[PDB]
């Protein structure tokens, strides 16, 4: 799915079949995950060695008008493993969102670490947490409706990004003359 | 120092390296209407 | 006036189809004070960490569901720091609000009623003996209700007394809200602290219950979901505590 | 040099404003902050955004060209379009912007060295070379000792070797008011020609020879340009180009993925 | 000025033969300030609980006993509910006085040096090669060290260097108090936090070092007791903590 | 610039005063003074602890890197991972504190030198080096023709043999508030992975190499760095490193002897 | 002279070598409680 249009896509379902499990999850470390690496923020952290500051992600819901449901979504901070079910995940910073006429809700991670910056690279002494999705509630449609909905989601730095150090971008390689 | 021009051209003088201007206005809000956060969008 | 949000903590709730907010009594929750004291210690008030939105379990509302209960707040018991400084510590006071999810289309119909009960005491199905206190809570999973007489060492689980000795239909002098498919999807329901003393134990100490029960059933033509579920989530208001000891395990 | 906005303290909030919920097909970005959903406290921040600026991002020289010339045909001196579609260091970070006005400051470096042969005993003077810049129109040389090298209009810079690098600055010398670094047209009236930003790049030329007219045995010499620039305004920001570079004149391009595979959607390393 | 008394939380130590207590540095442990702060969120702030004295476990100083050195803040944890707020926080802030009690009659002598170190690091018996985290910390009884060379994956617990590769008799540039038995019988030393980073992990971070080394030995004729323990009392103070997520088993 | 305290005139005294009886069990050392305890008369002192300053005590140059590249695979440049824990004359000064602020002024001193062969008959123009800092992060070399040695960001310095050595100024580029020399803690969260200080340094690499393609001859080159600390603040003072140091990277050491033996307790030489 | 910069950044400036400032409080006395030289120490 790396070279088509179903890497943007986060499918939704509606059933009784594992509705215990995790939706989607990734690492916050903006600089190396793979999941937000190639953004508009990473591509910019990437020409940089340090940075700081608050980073906010918003979800839509690309869906049918009748269909209604709640989700859960949570920010685990860095110093223990990555949560495994909702019990664990509810104990962080969470926020509920049900699906409606806004159709999108907004998630801020609040800058928790030790030290004023961070490395852009990956380091064990400075490194940020896990992002997850729960299941509040399934997933409700009339009869008629498509079954399966699409989930996609947006990140931006807040007001209070900066970067520090000065580097070159690693994605850019020249083998031989152009 | 560091204000005086030896040379009479306009391109012959250092780099501008300490301004600081912005206006993320242009981009982030383009929208024609106003906007409240607390106010629902639509 | 349909659109609310509401912040707690690091949790936020947002609904688009509902109805105003009703606080238990008019009166809102808030801290104890020195008049009304009688302890002589100094409280530990944890604000951000023991006061945030906990969501529960969830369950599906069949038609021929009868209905759910929960007693808290021994089911907050072991989520977050809530529950750890429950084991230990003595006494401890709190306020609660109770958000209830659920949601269908405009082809779907039913009603249900939630009601938070003060006190609630329930009787056994035998008159002569008396039940285990686990059919009373469990913690993990909502207690059904039936739609017939049962018997053995378990409470009477009939919707027509529901428990209680006392008519359905005048559950209603309780601080309450009707969830109708038709027109709204949520309810929320805010309520202050009620009891005798100031402050008591919570493990052995039921302050209220909340009771879900459908007055009007479920239905819905071929071809629609028939999977609807039903969510709980509460947020504990104004935690306070007083006497430290070692943790108790239960 | 102001600093980033402080944080506010919040409290816990029950009431019927919405800041976290928004809607994205209005096209404007979200303006919630930290302390608009959670209990935050009172920090006071120092942080600049100082290194961002445009200025310094570009304030930082890049190599733009390479050649070789021999001293002992054509392989005397060495001749070089003045473009900045050569390097791929440069060209991503100036493929940013739609369009761009700045003044470059441009150094050499120039280094000989013998070449290896069966007999290598030679005494020889200093080395001194002549860089000359054409003007688009001018007469072109075609010999090392033809009648163009002698600049009576035309810039010219000696630099003996042991000295410093040589240093020189270049105004805005563009027809138009910006450079155009994409240019989505072609160059003929009906619609014919070449497409690409080839046709409005019209810079001059550049020559490089050796003023030593000849040694005993053959001496070969590398020169390095590097370009900064100062003064610079931009516009229309661009997204990163993804795939690499495959030709200087075109924009041509392969395939590529968006992002590395990862095992699952609910893995983390 | 023999007679000295601290109260902290719900503990008090009363001393009857004592010095003037040391302040380390002459600065007084205090909060951090919005100025000097990085993180962008409310700390959790409790005053009773997670600050009072902790004894841990006492020691029998024999005559030819070499010294012991304890590894904080790692040594205070599963104690109280100070050691349950770390593993649920990522971020915490803390300050320690420290009172070391040995006691003797007037026919006994010997010396003791009391010293904190801050961020002593120890060096492996074998150069070549790292050792455990297990030799370092144990949590439990205090790590003795030795009148001679040692080998294996340890550390080099000679008296001579005391582990830190510098001589035993220059370590009075730290703050440090004396205990001779025909003087006083306790010493007592206040330490504010030190650390580059405004806050730092605990679990992983060994902020200070408490060594005592016995300069001068014990000795005693026949019929005095020969059991003198060494006990050893900490409290926390002005703790702080950010950032919470799920519990750390470790 | 103050001078010390000058010294009063004392006289014959009996009375209940004890100055020289104290306690040295408190943890105070004891601020006798000469005058206190003899008969003293009254000088002016007019000397200053001038030189006794931790700036003018850090102020002057030492040796912290040495290597060699030659001209003629991977011996055509040196990497150099940038750290102070090599050359055992800085690392003892710089270990009696445990946190430190201060700007370096590095400079470097390049030498070279023909190898010793059979046949030694060549003529060779003057060689230039380039020196290159690569970030922390930032792609590293693994060729002298490779593409990241034009720096387009990098840093980069340009020295031809026969002029004054170069220098430079680096900033505090520190993440926290302060270089921490000794760190007591591991990497890892679990008490895992690496013990010792080398957590904290993430000083980037060093690049050397000769920027002249090829020689008739091999040639070789050597490249020694100095640093000077400046502007410089000290906390928590250590006591000196008694062992002699066996390891850059961890503190292990040899059990040593405090002070040289003598022959008796009270044997005076 | 020996007080005019010709350079903008701070780092690009000279040792400050003419600075005596002394504190030994911080160590020798370390304790809370005033001793007085001339009065016994306990
Ligand atoms: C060698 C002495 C004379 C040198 C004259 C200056 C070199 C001419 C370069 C002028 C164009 C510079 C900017 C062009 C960049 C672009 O094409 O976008
Ligand atoms: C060669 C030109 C570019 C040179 C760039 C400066 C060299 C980088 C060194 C930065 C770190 C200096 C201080 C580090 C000391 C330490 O690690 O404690």
């Amino acid at each position: 799915k790396t070279k088509s249009m179903e890497a943007y896509q986060i499918a939704v379902g509606t059933g009784n079949t594992d509705k215990t499990k995790p939706i989607f999850s990734f690492q916050m470390d903006p600089g190396y995950s793979s999941v937000l690496k190639r953004t508009l923020l990473g591509e910019m952290l990437n020409y940089y060695a340090h940075w700081s500051g608050s980073v906010k992600l918003t979800f839509l819901f690309c869906g049918s008008a009748m269909a209604t449901g709640k989700l859960l979504i949570s920010y685990s901070p860095p110093g223990a493993s990555v949560p495994s079910s909702r019990k664990d995940a509810m104990l962080g910073t969470h926020i509920i969102w049900d699906i409606g006429l806004q159709s999108s809700c907004v998630l801020c991670v609040p800058w928790i670490s030790q030290s004023h910056y961070r490395m852009v690279q990956q380091d064990p002494y400075t490194s940020a947490g896990y992002i997850t999705c729960w299941y509040q509630t399934n997933i409700v449609v009339p009869p008629g409706a498509p079954t399966s909905c699409d989930v996609l989601c947006f990140a931006s730095a807040c007001n209070d990004f900066s970067v520090r150090l000065l580097r070159d971008t690693p994605f850019m390689a020249q083998p031989g003359k152009l | 120092y560091t204000n005086i021009n030896f040379y009479k051209d306009a391109a012959s003088s250092a780099s501008n390296r300490q301004e600081l201007q912005q206006d993320p206005g242009k981009f982030t809000d383009p929208v024609k209407d106003l906007m409240v956060k607390t106010l629902p969008a639509l | 006036d349909r659109v609310r949000s509401m912040t707690l903590g690091n949790s936020t709730i947002t609904t688009q189809e509902s109805a105003n907010v009703v606080v238990g009594y008019g009166e809102w929750p808030s801290y104890l004070s020195d008049k009304e004291a009688t302890a002589e210690d100094q409280p530990t008030q944890p604000d951000v960490a023991t006061c945030r939105f906990y969501t529960l379990e969830s369950v599906q509302w069949e038609k021929s569901s009868p209905g759910w209960w929960w007693k808290f707040p021994e089911a907050l018991k072991n989520m977050g720091l809530f529950g750890q400084n429950m084991h230990y510590h003595y006494l401890g006071r709190a306020g609660y609000t109770i958000h209830v999810q659920c949601n269908a289309s405009k082809f779907h119909q039913g009603c249900l009623l939630v009601v938070c009960v003060p006190e609630a005491e329930m009787g056994c199905a035998d008159t002569s003996t008396t039940f285990p206190a686990t059919e009373l809570t469990t913690e993990e999973e909502p207690h059904v209700f039936t739609s017939d007489s049962i018997t053995g060492k378990k409470v009477q689980a009939a919707v027509c007394n529901a428990g209680m000795g006392v008519g359905v239909g005048n559950l209603t002098i309780f601080p309450h809200q009707w969830i109708n498919l038709r027109t709204n999807n949520s309810a929320t329901i805010v309520m202050p602290y009620i009891n005798s003393v100031p402050m008591d134990n919570m493990f052995r100490h039921y302050n209220f219950t909340l009771m879900i029960i459908p007055f009007a059933p479920l239905n819905f033509n071929e071809g629609a979901t028939a999977y609807v579920p039903v969510t709980v989530t509460i947020a504990p208001m104004y935690a306070e505590y007083n006497g430290l000891r070692l943790a108790s395990t239960q | 040099d102001r600093t980033v906005a402080n944080t506010q303290p919040s409290g816990p909030s029950n009431s019927k404003e919405i800041p976290a919920l928004t809607a994205v097909e209005t096209g404007h970005t979200s303006q919630v902050d930290p302390s608009d959903t959670l209990q935050t406290r009172h920090v006071v921040n120092f942080h600049s955004r100082s290194e961002s600026t445009v200025e310094n991002f570009m304030g930082r020289a890049a190599c733009v060209f390479m050649d070789q010339y021999k001293l002992n045909s054509t392989d005397n001196f060495a001749v070089w379009t003045i473009n900045v579609r050569e390097m791929a260091q440069l060209r991503r970070k100036c493929e940013l912007f739609t369009y761009m006005r700045f003044d470059i400051e441009m150094t050499m470096v120039i280094t000989s060295c013998q070449d290896q042969g069966t007999q290598l005993e030679q005494d020889m003077p200093v080395l001194t070379h002549q860089i000359m810049y054409v003007p688009p129109g001018g007469p072109i040389p075609a010999k090392v000792d033809s009648y163009e090298w002698q600049t009576s209009t035309n810039p010219s810079v000696f630099w003996t070797e042991g000295n410093a690098p040589a240093r020189m600055s270049i105004p805005f010398i563009s027809v138009g008011n910006a450079y155009s670094l994409f240019y989505d047209g072609w160059s003929h009236f009906t619609q014919d020609g070449t497409y690409g930003y080839t046709t409005l790049n019209a810079m001059g030329k550049l020559f490089v020879r050796h003023v030593n007219k000849s040694s005993p045995h053959q001496i070969t010499s590398t020169i390095r340009v590097y370009f900064k620039p100062k003064h610079i305004k931009a516009w229309v920001p661009r997204p990163p180009r993804l795939c690499p570079y495959i030709n200087k004149g075109d924009v041509n391009f392969v395939v590529t993925e968006v992002t590395d595979a990862r095992k699952s959607i609910t893995d983390t390393p």
